[PDB]
């Protein structure tokens, strides 16, 4: 909304101001094509840096939804949002998201009407063995790129208020500071939940004054 | 008799009735029974007196039979209704006692297909699987920049596109994503993506009621209506500018016997009516308002309207819905040009898709701007345009000012290359009438094989519109629909090849489009090859006065010299060509040792500073002029052995290229329009090639008629042949023609050609034959070859390239084709040419200039740095 | 006026109240097939036949599916045209009951000008004109354009349109 | 099978004027339209099942199903017989079943 | 009900067996290669009969080439079309002058109508135990039952072998009328 806030000058926080000064502080008409031109870099900064990593990103590589398999999202939506340490979902909105995502896998991969292999979301504390139990019955889906209906319900269920923001950047659109700023401050509370651990990706607010 | 109209309400019983010892009979048994009374000695004995037989099976001894069905329909209902309620009250009592929460880990999720629709790319197989099918010796033995692969293709026809129509054609019903396809065509559904009655809905939707359509209930909506409106069908108005060919406007030329009442005109019109009747009209001012008082006198000519009864009804028309805004052609080309432009533009991108070329300008990475040829051409061209220029403009219609260019046949491929190519290739517009795709194929292929291009658009494209219509008609070329209507045909058993009762052919509409290119390019580029053009010839017949009578001057492709065959020629056998291919690799070798000996013999003479330069100019030249030989050679004795043999036939050799024999042609995709002379004299031209060529007695070709559900489209015939040849080809499959109800009895003396009624899905088919029979004389041939032939021709490594760059342009080309269906933008009309207007002649005149991606607009384009450059 | 295709809720009740040669309103839709027809299977599998042939499909369990619940259910899959069995029964209608020169399109004209109900809503009145059947042929032009008046009425009144 | 041949007509055996049609263009001449056949066997299974139609309920479409299954079938055998007498066939009697 | 229906210029002539035996013989041949028919399946025997009704000079040929041709090594299934294919081409040269013949291989079938715990009446065709051949069925028709009184096969197991057998005019020791 604008208001200042004092938080550590970590390297996510460091970002953040140089997008409030370069691309947050244009009109709405010049903001789309200044993330279209910028993409590449934007990326680069919110993988390397920020506490909510570019998510289509498959081993180091900047991709987009469009160009990534079905496997390699679902893969990655358990990478952001399953905790290997406690070995559980961060929070019960993300394992429905992903439940949802594998369950139009299937709907999207089959020929005929069967019963979905994810029968309860309660199925998903084992996030490894029902990727494999998916891909298993529709290997297609490991070769094929999302139709772009399924980057557009993918999205859609990213933009769901009924649920915990997600942990992650999908687009670069006219919804970037919505992505980039939303659900900021639990973070620093929960590193479990960080894509490296890194405290330098979260923002921590703290005064100037009291830190002494 | 039990599941008889009579006795099928019965069947429920029968089992019991079995329990009195009655014996209920099966229509197979009960049938049996009865021809067992016309066997000789029954017949006998009915021929002395009457024969009465009981296959009752004992029910004539059930006493009151009545009373005992009665007993045991009430007691099997009674059962039924008892065991209904007594199992919903005891469910009711377990969900009261336990609650709805028992029933809630009990209850399972059903999932519903979503149409994926795929671009059914060939199958690649293991490079271990592809060099067993052919000889080991073709492997370096092919030139690949003279073998024309097919890497791409597509049409718009009644049945909607290239995906659609071998559904129908081979399986006879759509899938989901058929369906889905064609409900896409014809605008039954858009795609919405947002805020739907607040609710948020990402799918398709009804295109008028804009509610909600799952991909399940597509088929149960739509299916109805899309067969309605699909295929050969009467003649929608609605499609053709009002044009009812029930009600067929002509025009009387009266003689005014009494002088008509004046009429109010403007002053030019009133002039213009004076210059034309003269001493017959008087026009005389009004003073009060300007305009002029127009009265035609005793004698002046005039015009009234009369409608005639046309007796062709029905046409191939392409599917009711259709419309190039949903392909994302914009409204400013629409109006411009002639719809039969806008068939071919739609097919052309839809063609680069299936090749997987997204961005045509991707193409000018791997050849020049000047080496990406229009070969495609049409029978009659823009029909609207000069129904526009020649009928419309005579009444004082509204016309567009430049509908003469939208006329011509070579505008179509011009608004290709306007909108989407913006080469700077060969245009050849083929003009065959019917034979016009074939032709097509014959002049892409020896554009590439002359080295003018490496990539040729080839095809067909024509419209229905009533003046061509009429005048299929006066020829009596066509099928008269009333006749068809008095035999009792409907309209999709109406175009019925190679059967006794054929009597004309359907008219149909739309395009056809082929990209073919070299075959060493297709590899390079990682596009998907779908066949081998392996030959493609046409032929004019013999002296005559019947323009539309075919003729066999194709036979001339199996033309062979049998006066001394007694002993196998080397010429043919592959082993000895490759041989003869190493002897001269061995040669040209020790060519390039000659002249990198004779190159440091000349470089010492030269200066120490200038040696540098030199000596890379003359070892480019030395690498050119090697590589020359041994593709020279290379097309000796792998591609070329045959043209100076007159004992090898060019359709013998064509195959023997690729170690097939005459034998690996397994179907024949005939012409087949189901007129009297067209069928019998390709059936007859057929047979006597396969005879001439030493065909092991039977070993018939499959005959495929394709036009039994497209109709003849004219121009765009054989491209549409090839289509479904190379669909064939990949597939195995052998689509039958299901309108062939009766082979007509002549056909019989042709042995070696089969005309099935019913789909084959065979283990492969090596080799498919192409003919057309154009009017004016137009014979054409082309063969396809499967193309796992050409993969045997190269080394495990370069498969495997090729392969991965495959696979990697099949998802990209997924994903174009995806976004493209669903946000109406599969056409993007390019803006720019990929070179300004002042690097326009830098490029035309450097032969090595590419197109790289532009760092700030992402879009690939010709850079300074890259013209006449010395990397 | 407004043009609305006839819907599977009123095409349904008046092939249903002809077949069993009833009153659309002695029809009640809350009652299934097998309770109105009463034991006779002869007449179910005829009215199961006739919507059948004019909706394409049915469901798993016509018999015991109450006529909302069916109407509901062709509607999904329902577009707004008559079809093959009320096509045939109209022309049936107007044949046997119209004066010997009126025709089908004579009744389609007469509802055009006099109502101004256009195609859509005229094959409205022509299924409630079917549901009415009169007894014996209309002697006149007269009477035969005071019937399509009274069905006019009816079809306006069941639907909830003013003339 | 070898020698087999099936003409599919269409026909409605309650019409009288379509049973002496078809038996007229059976055994009419080739020259003449017909097929220059001559029978030696009928099998007049045609039939309209009647389902729930008591006495009292005896009414259209049971007098028609009567024709069709009946009255149509003598007018057959008729024409059949009239048509071989014309031509003098003695010795090819037509088996009925 | 009596509105005429017939006309001579609706008549369709089908004729053309010399074709449809062609593709009869290539869609069984697929229908084997591809698994679709199996050695077990009365169809196999149901469409040698319908072939061998349709043997002339030019079918025995197009037999001939396609099973002569075909690699008994692809497959167990391309040596079952093989091995079937040597026994129809020899069937079919020895019923080459003989005229066509009727004869049902079919499985006979008795009613069978179930009702299922929840009430619903099915009605089904149901393969009988005593009577599978229709020489089992003239036998068990001959014995009548006691309502009337006053006072070796190769089927599914060797579609192979009842084929080899087809062409072999079986000689009746004793009629079925004695018993
Ligand atoms: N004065 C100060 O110094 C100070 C300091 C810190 C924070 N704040 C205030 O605290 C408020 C929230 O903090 P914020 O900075 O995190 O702003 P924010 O990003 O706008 O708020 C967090 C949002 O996350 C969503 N959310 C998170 N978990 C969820 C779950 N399990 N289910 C549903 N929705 C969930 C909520 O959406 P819905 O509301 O749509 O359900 C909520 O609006 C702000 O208004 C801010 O001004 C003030
Ligand atoms: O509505 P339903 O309960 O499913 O039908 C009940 C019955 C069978 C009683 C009804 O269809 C009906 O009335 N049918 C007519 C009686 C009957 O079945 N007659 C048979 C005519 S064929 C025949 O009789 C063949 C033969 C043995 O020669």
């Amino acid at each position: 909304m604008g208001e200042p806030i004092h938080k550590i000058a970590t390297r996510g926080v460091m970002l953040w101001k140089e997008f409030d000064e370069t691309i947050f502080n244009l009109p709405k008409n010049k903001l789309v094509p200044t993330l279209e031109a910028k993409r590449d870099y934007i990326i680069s900064r919110l993988n390397a840096d920020f506490q909510k990593p570019w998510f289509a990103t498959v081993n180091g590589q900047a991709r987009d939804l469009a160009t990534m398999t079905y496997e390699e999202v679902a893969k990655r939506l358990v990478e952001l949002m399953f905790i290997r340490s406690t070995n559980s979902w961060f929070d019960v909105t993300w394992r429905t998201f992903t439940g949802d995502f594998l369950r139009r896998v299937e709907e999207r991969f089959t020929k005929s009407k069967t019963l979905s292999l994810i029968q309860s979301y309660s199925l998903l504390d084992k996030p490894d063995e029902a990727i494999e139990k998916v891909f298993n019955a529709y290997p297609a889906a490991r070769e094929q790129f999302l139709n772009a209906q399924d980057i557009d319900h993918f999205l859609s269920m990213c933009q769901n208020p009924m649920q915990k923001p997600v942990p992650f950047v999908p687009v670069l659109d006219r919804r970037f500071e919505i992505f980039f700023k939303k659900d900021s401050l639990w973070q620093s509370e929960h590193l479990e939940a960080v894509v490296d651990q890194d405290v330098q990706r979260t923002c921590i607010l703290h005064g100037p004054v009291a830190a002494q | 008799t039990r599941g008889t109209g009579l006795m099928s309400a019965n069947n429920i019983i029968a089992e019991g009735i079995e329990k009195m010892g009655v014996r209920t009979f099966s229509q197979k048994e009960m049938a049996f029974n009865l021809l067992g009374l016309l066997t000789p000695e029954v017949v006998e004995l009915c021929q002395k007196s009457p024969v009465m037989a009981d296959l009752n099976g004992g029910l004539q001894f059930v006493p009151e039979l009545k009373e005992f069905t009665a007993k045991l329909r009430k007691e099997l209902v009674e059962t039924s209704e008892v065991r209904k309620a007594v199992s919903i009250e005891t469910a009711l009592e377990h969900k009261v006692v336990n609650g709805n929460s028992a029933d809630a880990a009990y209850a399972q999720v059903e999932i519903q297909p979503r149409a994926n629709i795929q671009l059914d790319f060939p199958e690649l197989k293991p490079y271990k699987q592809v060099k067993q099918i052919a000889p080991a010796e073709l492997e370096g033995l092919l030139d690949l920049e003279r073998v024309i692969v097919v890497t791409g293709f597509a049409e718009v026809g009644p049945w909607g596109s290239a995906r659609t129509r071998w559904e129908m054609e081979a399986f006879g019903e759509f899938s989901l994503e058929g369906c889905v396809e064609m409900a896409w065509i014809m605008g039954f559904i858009s795609y919405h993506n947002g805020n739907l009655k607040g609710r948020p809905y990402t799918g398709w939707v009804d295109s008028k009621t804009k509610e909600p359509v799952d991909d399940k209930d597509v088929k149960a909506k739509y299916e109805t209506s899309i067969l309605e409106h699909s295929g050969i069908r009467l003649i929608e108005p609605e499609l053709f500018n009002g044009y009812n060919p029930e009600k067929k406007e002509m025009i009387q030329e009266v003689i005014v016997e009494e002088d008509l009442e004046p009429f109010e005109a403007s002053k030019e019109t009133a002039e213009q009516f004076k210059h034309q009747h003269g001493d017959k009209v008087d026009i005389f001012e009004i003073p009060e308002t300007g305009e002029y008082s127009v009265k035609l006198l005793k004698g002046a000519t005039l015009y009234i309207p009369k409608a005639l009864r046309f007796d062709r009804l029905v046409a191939g028309q392409i599917p009711t819905g259709w419309n190039a805004k949903t392909y994302g052609i914009s409204d400013d080309i629409i109006s411009q040009v002639d719809p039969i432009t806008l068939f071919v533009l739609v097919s052309v991108v839809e063609a680069f898709i299936a090749s997987g070329i997204t961005d045509p300008y991707e193409m000018y990475k791997y050849v020049h701007v000047s080496e990406v040829g229009n070969c495609s051409g049409s029978g009659m061209g823009g029909v609207s345009a000069l129904r526009g220029m020649f009928k419309d403009r005579f009444k004082d219609e509204p016309v567009q000012n430049d509908i003469l260019q939208e006329s011509f046949i070579n505008t179509m491929s011009a608004w290709v290359n306007m909108l989407l190519i913006s080469s700077s290739g060969p245009i050849k517009t083929p003009v065959g009438a019917c034979a016009t795709s074939v032709e097509s194929v014959d002049i892409g292929v020896e554009t590439i094989l002359s080295g003018k291009a490496r990539i040729c658009i080839v095809g067909g494209y024509d419209d229905f519109q009533e003046e061509g219509s009429f005048e299929f008609g006066n020829m009596k070329a066509t099928s008269n629909t009333l006749e068809e209507f008095e035999h009792g045909r409907t309209p999709a058993e109406m175009s019925r090849p190679a059967t006794t009762t054929r009597n004309g052919f359907m008219e149909a509409q739309g395009a056809g489009i082929q990209i073919i290119m070299q075959a060493d390019l297709a590899l390079k580029m990682g596009v998907p090859i779908y066949g081998i053009v392996a030959m493609a010839a046409t032929a004019t017949d013999k002296i005559g006065r019947s323009v539309p009578a075919p003729g066999k001057g194709i036979l001339t492709t199996a033309r062979e010299h049998h006066s001394s065959v007694k002993y196998a020629s080397p010429n043919l056998n592959m082993k000895y060509r490759k041989r003869q291919l190493v002897t001269r690799e061995a040669q040209i070798k020790d060519w390039v040792e000659n002249e990198l000996e004779a190159l440091k013999l000349e470089a010492e003479e030269i200066p120490s500073e200038d040696q540098n330069e030199f000596l890379l100019e003359r070892t480019r030249e030395i690498h050119n002029e090697a590589e020359s030989q041994l593709r020279a050679a290379q097309q000796q004795w792998g591609n070329d052995f045959y043209k100076r043999d007159p004992r090898i036939a060019p359709l013998r050799g064509a195959l023997a290229t690729y170690g097939l024999t005459i034998d690996d042609l397994g179907v024949a995709s005939f012409h087949g329009t189901s007129t009297k002379a067209n069928d019998k004299n390709e059936s007859a031209t057929i047979n006597e090639m396969m005879k001439h060529l030493g065909r092991s007695e039977g070993n018939p070709v499959i005959g495929v008629f394709q036009k039994f559900l497209t109709g003849h489209p004219k121009g765009a015939a054989g491209a549409w042949m090839m289509n479904g040849a190379l669909q064939i080809l990949n597939s195995g499959i052998i689509p039958g023609n299901r309108n062939a109800d009766n082979v007509d009895k002549i056909l019989e003396q042709f042995e070696y050609v089969l005309y099935p009624s019913k789909t084959l899905k065979t283990d492969g088919v090596r080799a498919v034959s192409i003919t057309s029979f154009g009017f004016g004389q137009k014979g054409g041939q082309a063969i396809v070859v499967h193309p796992d032939y050409l993969y045997g021709a190269i080394t495990e490594d370069r498969y495997n390239e090729y392969v991965a760059k495959v696979s990697a342009r099949e998802k990209s080309a997924y994903k174009f084709f995806h976004n493209g269906m669903i946000y109406n933008k599969l056409f993007v009309s390019k803006e720019h040419a990929p070179y300004t207007d002042e690097l326009e002649e830098d490029v035309y005149l450097d032969p090595l200039a590419r197109v790289s991606k532009d760092k700030k607009s992402g879009s690939l384009t010709f850079n300074s740095k890259n013209i006449q450059s010395k990397d | 006026i407004a043009d609305e295709p006839v819907k599977a809720s009123l095409l349904l009740h008046v092939l249903v109240a002809h077949k069993l040669k009833k009153s659309l309103d002695s029809i009640p839709m809350s009652k299934t097939i097998k309770d109105l027809v009463g034991g006779k299977s002869t007449v179910q599998n005829e009215i199961l036949g006739d919507l059948g042939k004019e909706f394409g499909t049915t469901p798993e369990k016509p018999e015991e599916t109450p006529l909302e619940e069916l109407a509901e259910t062709f509607q999904d899959t329902f577009s707004g045209a008559l079809g093959k069995q009320s096509s045939s029964l109209l022309s049936r209608l107007i044949s046997s009951k119209m004066p010997g020169g009126f025709t089908i399109t004579v009744a389609r004209k007469y509802l055009q000008t006099r109502w101004g109900l256009p195609s859509g809503r005229q094959d409205g009145v022509l299924l409630v004109a079917l549901s009415n059947e009169p007894a014996a042929r209309l002697g006149s032009e007269a009477d035969a354009k005071a019937f399509l008046d009274s069905m006019a009425q009816k079809y306006a009144s069941i639907v909830g349109v003013d003339l | 099978a070898k020698g087999s041949t099936l003409i599919v007509v269409p026909f409605n055996q309650g019409s009288k004027q379509d049973v002496e049609a078809l038996i007229e263009f059976i055994y009419d001449t080739e020259k003449n339209g017909g097929l220059g056949w001559d029978l030696d066997a009928i099998i007049p299974f045609a039939a309209i099942p009647e389902q729930g139609i008591e006495l009292e309920h005896i009414d259209s479409k049971s007098e028609f199903a009567h024709r069709i299954m009946l009255t149509n079938i003598l007018r057959m055998m008729g024409c059949v017989k009239k048509q071989k007498s014309a031509r003098g066939i003695e010795t090819r009697p037509a088996q009925v079943i | 009900g009596v509105a005429t229906s017939f006309s001579r210029k609706k008549a369709r002539t089908f004729d053309s067996s010399w074709n449809w035996a062609k593709q009869s013989l290539l869609s069984l041949y697929f229908e084997i290669i591809h698994g679709v028919l199996k050695n077990v399946d009365r169809e196999v025997v149901s469409e040698a009969i319908n072939i061998m009704n349709r043997s002339n000079d030019a079918l025995i040929k197009f037999m001939e080439y396609h099973i002569s041709n075909t690699d008994e090594t692809k497959g167990e299934n391309y040596q079952l079309v093989k091995t079937l294919g040597e026994q129809l081409i020899e069937n079919c040269k020895q019923v080459l002058d003989v005229d066509p013949v009727y004869k049902d291989v079919a499985k006979p079938t008795g009613p069978k109508t179930a009702i299922d715990k929840n009430g619903n009446i099915t009605y089904s065709e149901e393969p009988r135990e005593k009577v599978r051949k229709l020489s089992q069925y003239v036998q068990e028709m001959a014995l009548g039952g006691p309502i009337t009184k006053e006072s070796e096969d190769a089927l599914d197991k060797d579609s192979t072998k009842e084929v080899a057998s087809l062409p072999n005019k079986s000689t009746i020791s004793k009629t079925v009328s004695s018993t």
